[PDB]
């Protein structure tokens, strides 16, 4: 009935005022792109920075199992978008937020539904 | 005048057909740098320039293409020549890669261990190397031609590339081999490029367009990197950085070229001359099965 639980001990050093983790992969483009959350190729806009998937997930850089019956992982092969006054910390940004299953964007940050 | 606007610089002809003896490189620069955009690597830049010059000449390019990539981990424990080599190619594309030192990346499937245990079933359309060793460079005794991993890349290329398909493969002063510039002969076309963000160093790639299956022209290799040296030490280059602020025309573009199998009796004069033009390609289209060998002792 034992297992151990990753995705709360890195919450846990950040809030004692440890250092974020570094080295994630930045690209070159054009900013005038279409705002939405995880694609096929590259589509910030005036206010955000684009990033390669594998070099931004939790699971994939620590060498432990992915948290599902069959293992996959949702970044591993495409491109993800983030906010400017945010891009200091990539990888605790994507383990707490959630998409918009009818429009694509994050909730918080450009949905704009109900 | 007008080269600081370009992405590089290339070997002109009247330089290649010369006859020199080999001397030590010594240049103007050395300890110049170059002052990159904004939170941006120094490989991500190079690996740029090199795919907006590939833009200007004649490649094949048809529906469910082939890629394989050698020497592509590194000291951090991720791949960044992968992500741009990605966004470049058309969607639907297949690509495989390797390395010496464990490492996490973003291709279809990955191989782990030292070049000469690894074996392919079929053939490929485009082949790129970054492989290096740094006890190569000493100062203290004569500089001759090496074997270690150049001896696995000439056999490679003569059993598994298709005609009609391309190269590219880097080099320095002291790490160089003689037969790789005699092959050079089997191609319609050939140079040597350098980068404008490095060109304080004695790195180039050396490229092949457009490939036959047997001897064009005779060329000794000894000869060839001497001249290649002469070049170099009368000539200074400047530093810059301009070309990665305009990235509206980046991608690739989609030709459609045509595909057939033959026999090794049907090639004439009508042939040859469509594959010297960049108009088709020649092999199976079965499935694709790789591997790799493991030694039992422990
Ligand atoms: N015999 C051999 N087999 C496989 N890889 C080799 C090799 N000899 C050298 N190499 C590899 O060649 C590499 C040179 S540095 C590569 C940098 C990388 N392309 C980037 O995108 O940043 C090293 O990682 C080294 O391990
Ligand atoms: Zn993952
Ligand atoms: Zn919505």
């Amino acid at each position: 009935a034992f297992a151990v639980d990753a995705a709360k001990a890195y919450k846990d050093y950040l809030a004692s005022g440890g250092q974020p983790i570094t080295n994630c992969v930045k690209m070159l483009c054009t900013h005038t792109g279409t705002g939405q959350a995880i694609t096929v190729t590259p589509e910030a806009n005036m206010d955000q920075e684009s990033f390669g998937g594998a070099s931004c997930c939790l699971y994939c850089r620590c060498h432990i199992d992915h948290p599902n019956p069959k293992g996959f992982c949702d970044l591993k092969g495409k491109y993800v978008q983030i906010p400017t006054t945010c891009a200091n910390d990539p990888v605790g940004f994507t383990l707490k937020n959630t998409v918009c299953t009818v429009c694509g964007m994050w909730k918080g940050y450009g949905c704009s539904c109900d | 005048s007008s080269q600081a606007w370009q992405p590089g610089v290339a070997m002109p002809n009247l330089y290649k057909m010369q006859r020199m003896l080999l001397e030590k490189c010594d240049l103007q620069n050395y300890g110049d740098s170059a002052t990159l955009p904004k939170g941006i690597m120094m490989n991500v830049a190079k690996y740029t320039q090199l795919c907006q010059y590939l833009n200007t000449l004649t490649l094949a390019v048809p529906y469910n293409m082939r890629v394989i990539h050698f020497g592509a981990g590194s000291d951090k424990g991720v791949a960044p020549g992968t992500a741009v080599l990605r966004q470049w190619l058309p969607t639907g594309t297949l690509l495989v890669d390797s390395d010496l030192n464990d490492f996490v990346s973003d291709a279809d499937s990955t191989l782990i261990g030292d070049c000469a245990t690894v074996h392919t079933a079929n053939k490929w359309d485009l082949i790129i190397s970054d492989m290096y060793d740094p006890k190569t460079k000493k100062v203290t005794k004569e500089n001759d031609s090496k074997e270690g991993f150049f001896t696995y890349i000439c056999g490679f290329i003569q059993q598994k590339l298709a005609l009609g398909g391309s190269v590219a493969i880097k080099i320095t002063e002291h790490s160089w081999n003689a037969d790789l510039y005699k092959l050079m002969g089997h191609f319609a076309w050939w140079t040597a490029f350098v980068t404008n963000v490095n060109a304080s160093s004695s790195e180039a790639f050396l490229i092949g367009c457009n490939y036959l299956g047997k001897p064009r022209e005779q060329i000794d290799g000894y000869v060839m990197h001497a001249n290649y040296i002469f070049w170099r030490n009368t000539n200074p280059i400047q530093l810059s950085s301009y070309s990665l602020f305009d990235m509206s025309k980046f991608p690739l573009k989609l030709r459609g070229t045509a595909v057939m199998s033959l026999k090794e009796g049907q090639i004439n004069d009508m042939i040859l001359s469509l594959l010297s033009k960049g108009r088709l390609i020649i092999r199976e289209n079965n499935r694709v099965v790789i591997s790799s060998d493991v030694l039992v002792n422990n």
